[PDB]
RNA sequence: UAACCGGAGAGGGAACCCACU
């Protein structure tokens, strides 16, 4: 898939300037693990962006 | 007489005086690897099937 | 390593206090003279000036990774 | 052995408790007929119970005695503790 | 040539005998580092009584 | 059945501190005046860091736990900015976040301290509490450097409340007190006289604590709210005051939304 | 801080502290093991006080706050090595593995690695992440691959390359995670007091003074009278006394000039109760404890148990090779032992079906085919 | 591509090529720490 | 990693609700609400703004678990009288409370600046 | 779920647990729970097996599920008890000077789960409403169960005397109806002994009622413990110095007293008990004289403690230490034993290179006339810790044996 | 390589009696805490087998005074026979009776 | 009177040492 393996940041929500990087991904849904700490999330695919 | 088993967890252990003797604590990590099987039946399957 | 920049339990920020205080300590000033020289007052704040140390100096001390 | 000859005891013990329910609730699970008019519950664990309470249970049980025979107990012909 | 025997740190006959404190940090080695160990392997290894 | 009328007198008043009394009010609203000066005051810290250098011996996240535990003075913008998770902006828009920047470098052969002063703000109102302290102290260190060594990193300051996190805490200590000499005896001493007397107690020496009365409820609390520098004291109370306000009346909209959709 | 040149040190298995302090109170040969030099531990303000329960069986409440402030935050560092070689043609490289040249490649992400087979520092790593993307041809080619350990979760800090003594190229790769202070960690104190961490209150939720004193650490009081560590006692009660004089306490063994009530007539001075007690304040309700609680400076110690590096769990992992029960580990993704003790206990209950369950269902179930006649399978 | 590398005595920033014995133009020294990498990070202050 | 975040402790998650209203059958004229995302800070004053009313035979609240982020909140009325407007105007007595000491407190405040 | 800890001896050490999902990353159970698995929390692990079928799921459910396993059939006791601070605040909040005022009843009310909302009349109605420990631990009682046990300080003369039926010291409890009349409770109530109230609730009422009556003391109890509040301090742990004097002159008197047994054994004025040798006998004269004065000055210091000291606090409910442990702390810490004798001859006839040979005195060969709270002389401190490690020997050894 | 074998792996002797050589001479050093690493360089051993119901060699002795601490031992099945080193205790180090 | 994409359970063992309940 396109998005994943690409760094992205979390625009909307709680989890809102957090830097991660797309592990997986489905079209309602990607999974993201976070720069800062030790967890990977899972956020819908309007909450992010692609950066670099 | 004794071997390794599937479908068990270990970690450690600390108080809860909120829950009752009954009840057990667990993380979610350990929650969302460990799975039961479940037979459909026209009861759950409305439940399984957004499961 | 180096000074933490509040204290611990109190949250009063100790981070800025910390070279005032060796300096007061390089003079007649003793301890106990020395932390309410500074303003601390609660003893969760006097311990973390007076059980630190220092070890960013000794960390200085060999070459860097780059120049 | 025969019906005049029941030398076991008229309780269900702890035991076949257990596994009557356990043998029921997975045969409810496989969308057998439920012999209890239910309240809307779907855990077939709980029809089980249900069923064991309202003693309507098809089972039969068969209590191996040691000499090699047996008896055949209708889970409505025997006490249920609880 | 008979062989090479292993040795031990901070002895007299390490590399690191009477050095002083800056020229251990020059080294990028710690003084208070006490020595009395084998370098084996890029492994420290500790004779116990 | 209805409210109390509470008084306020203050005691002392100054930057570091305020000191006063309340009056005729009950335990828990004194506690949750108390509880709110620490957690749900709305208060200006950094939280969005990216470095592009670290050439230092103290590893990056060492260095922004110690930029997240700075504090800013945000007397007057934490009013009127909104939490990043609420603003329809991107990533940062001067609406929600306030961005710093540290672009340091040693060179000499003397030990470079940085400190918080070679932060570099974006609007000069919020700004570490380097501003003023005239009428030679230090300031904040955040890292020592060795010539060669250097740092680079930017910053963005989000609003937030010490729920979260204690670099969003306001206060320094929140001294509280109530019924200083034991006269409802909350508390029971087994030797009175062991016991030093309060700051507030009012008695000769040769009493060790009041006389128990039955009749008595608390009223008369005693607190000093000790700021760590980035809100005036005095406008940490008026801000408590404030969301405590603010979280009843969102609470009652809600049960009254609740009440007039079950009926 | 367990050595001055820990940067340098390439090392599997290091653990250092944020913040470590040297004990107020200590005794007079701490100055010749040079422990005020590379101490372990933090003196925390503990309050010997029975506060909701989460603290009872040896346990510990911590104050989130704190742990906020930079309390007990360590780091720890896993290094890795890797050496290129073997065989008369299958060398040994590193590179990145490409999945049309390579045969057997992980679902995992490459694209970290740069050109040369190895990360750079400072780039986010999990569980199941290439480190070091080494192939070996096929006599097209086959990676031997190391990934980092699984829930290990860290930042990559250096990377070396450098020749070994058989002039081949090698690799050693260390990883920095942040290790926050979170409910499960053991901690202890200098008198054989042990405990994990069983909750974590804020500030606001944490008992307080007549100032906005909160204790950091909550320990409970029936871990004393049956130990009898009347040290930890005078330790508590020593700290106060050197925090407020400016002094560094003495405490070593048989002094015999300082004694209990020495260290309380110096307390009474300065405005405490002569035996360390306080009056805390609830932190929910505001209302003062009946009970006066007994509180102050007390060294604690971070101990290298954390619960993330012993939490593991498993549905139908690995298999072992020989027999086909599963692994062993919490790095081979293994199983627990349900054994000799455990089958008996459940004997003993009475249950045979989840007997079965466990030894034959859940480990290994299989079928023969086996003659009728005689009993050798078929 | 140019893969630059450190040299662990002299602090020398050198290019070497892949599949290359790994030394210091200078010095002669055979330990080389790598580069920080370019790509973002961003944490958290807490 | 099993850490949850910050600000979970605060943050209505979507489909939640702030509030919640639950008719007690045990006795007559009980209710139980159920709020969401708050603490000790918002019970205890309602509790004790509700026992100042003399209509007010019950009143009590409690946390589940404090790792959960809920708070429970009993409440018993004489008949003629309503629990749900006794929560309500013991909130609009604790608000105008709080303004009356906000209010009170500033001019205390410009009184001690000279004078 | 099946959930156990290691070393299973019994049938207790795996029960049956319906699972709840909490945040963080531990393992979390019940405080009576750590009584049948002997758990510690002090870095503990447990392992936690999943049934998979639904037949074994309703096996466990009935056959080993853990409030079913209530009473074992080792001992017909319960297993499972009050502990470590709940039985503490239970002993403290029973006690006869008790009272709650109306907002702090219903805020425990507030914690029941078997409570109908009937707030029941107080003890006291005028000069102001008081409601009293014992009234709502009755209402913590389930069903209509009745038991008569002592309390632990119950003074043995009081039954066979008047005042029997109406005691002075609150002793005696009595659970009559489902409700709590008289009496204060501590281990020998609330524990797992036989015949205590617990074993009374799980024999007369279900296992399920057992549980929440379980719950139900476990949450009202700590939660009536954040008004209370119960620590252990240095205070405790100190005496009259009227004690000291008294303790003083115990030691001083008995170790004269040994003293002159050693005289009339140097001079041969020291007959043998029949049945012993003269080293036999003059080892048993000197300990009955050491063993005597540690328990004379431990009985001077268990009656100079107030009512308020916190060692006493668990001593009396039963939740941790013993009336030595006190004695131990304050008075004297005692003679250090190893394998029975005193410490024996390490060096040639005699023990530290800082006593004289031949010398058979308390001081010379392991008695310790200091405290805890006192410190120790380094001679004794020495002795303390040869006296520890046969105990940690046996420890380690006794395992490889009791297991096999 | 027989030096550098016997301190790399342990097996105290040659690499052909692996079994018959007594191991755990030549630990990997503790590298933990600076303490950890002290205690660990001053250490004894007592080679007596392990896992015997003996506990006369493992109970503490009258001739440990001032050379031996009595508090330190690992709390295993190796009470006693482990044995660190008091601070002022020097061991000698042999010279000629000539 | 039109329009291009596609492959997936890996992976070993013995010995010794340290540590946890
Ligand atoms: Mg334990
Ligand atoms: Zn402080
Ligand atoms: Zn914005
Ligand atoms: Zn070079």
């Amino acid at each position: 898939n396109e998005l994943i393996g690409q760094t992205v940041r979390i625009s909307q929500g709680p989890y809102k300037g957090y830097i991660g990087v797309v592990k997986d991904a489905t079209e309602s849904t990607a999974r993201v693990e976070l720069h800062s700490t030790c967890q990977t999330i899972s956020v819908d695919r309007q909450r992010l962006t692609t950066v670099g | 007489m004794g071997k390794r088993v599937d479908f068990s967890a270990r970690t450690v252990i600390t108080p809860d005086p909120n829950l009752s003797i009954d009840q057990v604590g667990v993380p979610r990590s350990i929650a969302a690897n460990m799975t039961f099987a479940e037979i459909v039946t026209p009861f759950n399957i409305d439940r399984l099937q957004e499961l | 390593m180096i000074i933490p920049v509040r204290c611990f339990t109190c949250g009063k920020i100790v981070g800025n206090k910390w070279e005032a205080y060796l300096g007061l300590l390089q003079a007649e000033y003793t301890e106990g003279d020395a932390l309410d020289a500074l303003g601390l007052k609660r003893y969760c704040c006097r311990r973390m000036l007076l059980a630190h140390v220092d070890l960013i100096e000794k960390l200085l001390n060999y070459a860097p990774l780059e120049k | 052995q025969a019906n005049q000859k029941r030398i076991t005891t008229p309780y269900m013990t702890k035991y076949e408790r257990a596994r009557v329910l356990g043998t029921r609730a997975l045969q409810i699970a496989m969308c057998a007929p439920v012999m209890v008019e239910l309240e809307g519950e779907t855990d077939p664990l709980l029809i089980a119970m249900k069923e064991l309470k309202a003693r309507k249970i098809p089972i039969i049980i068969r209590r191996y005695l040691p000499d090699g025979s047996y008896e055949d107990w209708g889970v409505d012909e025997l006490i249920i503790s609880d | 040539f008979i062989g090479k025997i292993p040795i031990m740190l901070r002895s007299t006959y390490c590399l690191l005998n009477g050095l002083t404190d800056r020229d251990l940090c020059e080294l990028n080695e710690c003084p208070l580092d006490p020595g009395g160990y084998f370098i084996i392997n890029g492994s420290e290894k500790v004779l116990i009584a | 059945p209805y409210a109390n009328q509470p008084t306020v007198r203050i005691t002392e008043l100054t930057d570091e501190n305020v000191k006063f009394i309340i009056e005729n009010t009950d335990l828990a609203v004194a506690n949750s005046i108390r509880r709110v000066f620490i957690a749900e005051v709305p208060i200006i810290a950094i939280d969005w860091v990216q470095i592009d250098a670290n050439s230092s011996v103290l590893h990056d996240e060492f260095i922004a736990h110690r930029l997240g535990l700075i504090p800013l003075t945000s007397d007057d913008i934490v009013d009127k900015l909104q939490y990043s998770r609420d603003c329809t902006c991107e990533e940062f828009c001067p609406e929600c976040s306030v961005e710093f920047t540290l672009d340091v470098r040693c060179n000499e052969d003397q030990t470079r301290h940085v400190t918080s002063r070679d932060l570099i703000s974006n609007s000069p109102r919020v700004i570490p509490v380097t501003s003023r302290n005239r009428d030679e102290q230090d300031d904040i260190l955040i890292v020592k450097l060795r010539k060669g060594q250097e740092l680079r990193l930017r910053a963005y300051a989000k609003k937030g409340f010490g729920k979260e996190h204690a670099k969003w805490n306001p206060t320094a200590g929140v001294a509280f007190e109530y019924d200083p000499d034991n006269a409802l005896r909350h508390t029971v001493y087994p030797k009175p006289e062991e016991w030093p007397k309060s700051e507030y107690s009012e008695l000769d020496e040769d009493e060790s604590q009041a006389p128990y009365d039955p009749n008595g409820k608390p009223e008369r609390f005693y607190y000093n709210v000790e700021s760590c520098g980035s809100l005036r004291p005095e406008t940490i109370v008026l801000s408590a005051l404030s969301g405590l306000k603010k979280k009843l009346s969102d609470l009652q909209t809600q049960l009254s939304h609740e009440i007039q959709s079950d009926v | 801080v367990y050595i001055t040149n820990f940067h340098v040190r390439m090392d599997t298995l290091a653990h250092v502290l944020y913040y470590p302090q040297k004990p107020l109170v200590t005794t007079r040969s701490m100055e010749y093991l040079r422990f005020r030099e590379l101490p372990a531990g933090i003196n925390s303000i503990v309050a010997i006080a029975s506060y909701t329960g989460y603290n009872q069986e040896d346990s510990v409440i911590m104050n989130r706050s704190a742990v906020d402030r930079g309390f007990f935050r360590s780091v720890f560092y896993r290094s890795y090595k890797e050496q290129e070689s073997k065989g008369f043609d299958q060398e040994e490289v590193f590179e990145k593995p490409t999945r049309e040249t390579c045969q057997g490649m992980r679902h995992a992400i490459y694209d970290k690695l740069d050109d040369d087979g190895l990360i750079a520092p400072g780039v986010r790593v999990s569980g199941d992440d290439v480190i070091i993307g080494k192939t070996v041809t096929l006599p097209t080619k086959r990676d031997c691959s190391t990934f980092l350990r699984t829930s290990e979760t860290g930042i990559v800090d250096q990377v070396m390359v450098t020749l070994n003594q058989e002039g081949y190229k090698f690799c050693k790769i260390r990883v920095r995670s942040v290790r926050i202070p979170q409910i499960g960690d053991k901690f202890a104190s200098r008198h054989g007091q042990k405990g994990t961490c069983g909750i974590q209150y804020r500030q606001e939720d944490m008992p307080f003074t007549c100032e906005g004193i909160t204790p950091d650490i909550i320990i409970n009081p029936h871990a004393i009278p049956s130990r009898m560590t009347i040290g930890h006692l005078i330790e508590c009660l020593q700290g106060k006394v050197s925090a407020n004089k400016g002094e560094i306490g003495d405490a070593t063994p048989f002094n015999d000039a300082v004694n209990v009530q020495k260290i309380s007539n110096l307390l009474s001075d300065y405005g405490y109760h002569l035996r360390g007690n306080e009056v805390l304040y609830n932190g929910f309700t505001g209302r003062k404890i009946t009970s006066q609680i007994f509180i102050g400076p007390t060294y604690y110690q971070r101990l290298k148990h954390m619960v993330d590096d012993k939490i593991h769990s498993r549905a139908r992992g690995p298999i072992q090779i020989l027999n086909r029960q599963p692994m062993e580990g919490r790095s081979r993704d293994g199983g627990l032992r349900f054994g000799e003790m455990e089958r008996d206990c459940q004997i003993a209950h009475g249950a045979a079906q989840f007997l079965r369950e466990r030894l034959f269902e859940a480990s290994d179930p299989y079928q023969v085919h086996v003659c009728n006649l005689c009993g050798i399978m078929a | 591509q140019p893969m630059i590398y450190i040299c662990g005595e002299c602090h020398t920033e050198n290019e070497i090529k892949s599949r290359d014995p790994i030394r210091c133009r200078e010095c002669g020294y055979r330990i080389m720490y790598k580069k920080r990498t370019k790509r973002l990070v961003v944490f958290d202050a807490r | 990693m099993n850490a949850p975040p910050a600000f979970e402790s605060f943050l209505l998650f979507e489909g939640e609700k702030k509030i919640t209203i639950n008719k007690d059958t045990k006795v007559p004229n009980a209710c139980l609400f159920t709020i969401n995302k708050e603490d000790h800070t918002l019970g205890n004053i309602i509790k004790s703004q509700l026992l100042k009313d003399p209509q007010v035979l019950f009143a009590g609240y409690k946390v589940p678990h404090p790792l959960e982020h809920k708070i429970i909140i009993r409440v018993q009325t004489t008949p003629d009288y309503s629990p749900q407007e006794a929560f309500t105007n013991a909130i609009t007595d604790l608000i105008s409370e709080l303004s009356l000491l906000e209010e009170r407190f500033r001019v205390a405040i410009k009184d001690k600046q000279e004078g | 779920v099946i959930f156990n800890r290691q070393p299973t001896l019994h049938k207790m050490s795996m029960m049956g647990h319906r699972v709840r999902i909490l945040p963080w990353s531990t393992f979390r159970l019940n405080l009576s729970v750590t009584t049948p698995y002997n758990a510690d929390f002090d870095g503990d692990e447990m392992n936690l097996h999943l049934p998979q079928s639904l037949e074994t799921r309703a096996e466990i459910q009935e056959l080993a599920m853990v409030p079913r396993m209530i009473v074992t059939p080792q001992s017909n006791r319960p297993v499972m008890g009050i502990v470590q601070d709940t039985l503490t605040a239970v002993r403290k909040f029973t006690k006869r000077d008790v009272f709650l005022e109306r907002g702090e009843v219903m805020n425990l009310l507030m914690f029941l789960s078997t409570w109908d909302g009937k707030v029941p009349q107080p003890a006291i109605l005028k000069p102001r409403p008081l409601w009293t420990g014992k009234q709502i631990f009755s209402l913590i009682i389930p069903g209509h169960i009745n038991c008569i046990r002592t309390h632990s300080t119950h003074p043995d003369d009081e039954d066979s005397g008047p005042y029997k039926h109406i005691s002075p010291g609150d002793t005696k409890v009595v659970v009559e109806n489902g409700e709590l009349i008289m009496g204060i409770l501590c281990k020998k109530s609330l524990g797992t002994s036989a015949g205590s109230l617990v074993h009374i609730s799980y024999l007369e009422m279900g296992h399920d009622i057992t549980r929440l009556f379980y719950s139900n003391i476990q949450t009202v109890i700590n939660n009536w413990l954040l008004i209370e509040g119960h620590t252990i301090g240095i205070g405790d742990s100190i005496a009259d110095s009227k004690t000291y004097q008294d303790i003083q002159n115990t030691i001083k008197k008995a170790k004269q007293d040994v003293i002159e047994v050693i005289e009339k054994a140097h001079n041969n004025e020291l007959e043998p008990t029949p049945g012993n040798t003269l080293r036999q006998t003059f080892e048993n004269q000197v300990n009955r004289i050491l063993n005597d004065a540690r328990d004379k000055t431990g009985s001077s210091a268990q009656k100079s403690l107030s009512e308020y000291n916190n060692f006493k606090s668990m001593v009396v409910s039963g939740a941790k230490g013993s009336k030595i442990n006190i004695s131990q702390v304050i008075a004297v810490v005692g003679q250090q034993n190893v394998e029975g004798k005193r410490i024996p001859f390490g060096f040639k006839h005699r023990t530290l290179p800082h006593f004289i040979k031949d010398d058979y005195g308390p001081e010379s060969r392991g008695f310790v006339e200091n405290s805890y709270l006192a410190g120790l002389t380094p001679t004794e401190f020495f002795f303390h810790a040869m006296g520890g490690r046969e105990g940690l020997i046996d420890t380690a050894v006794k395992t490889a044996e009791t297991g096999y | 390589d027989g030096l550098k074998y016997s301190l790399a792996t342990g097996n105290w002797g040659d690499q052909k009696k692996a079994h018959q050589a007594r191991a755990g001479v030549s630990q990997v050093l503790n590298r933990l805490t600076f303490a950890s690493t002290l205690s660990h360089l001053r250490r004894l051993n007592s080679p007596i087998g392990r896992d015997g119901k003996l506990a006369k060699p493992r109970q503490l002795h009258n001739t440990l005074w001032g050379m031996v601490c009595p508090a330190e031992t690992p709390e295993g099945h190796a009470v006693g026979l482990v044995k660190n080193l008091a601070l002022m205790a020097y061991i000698s180090v042999g010279s000629q009776p000539s």
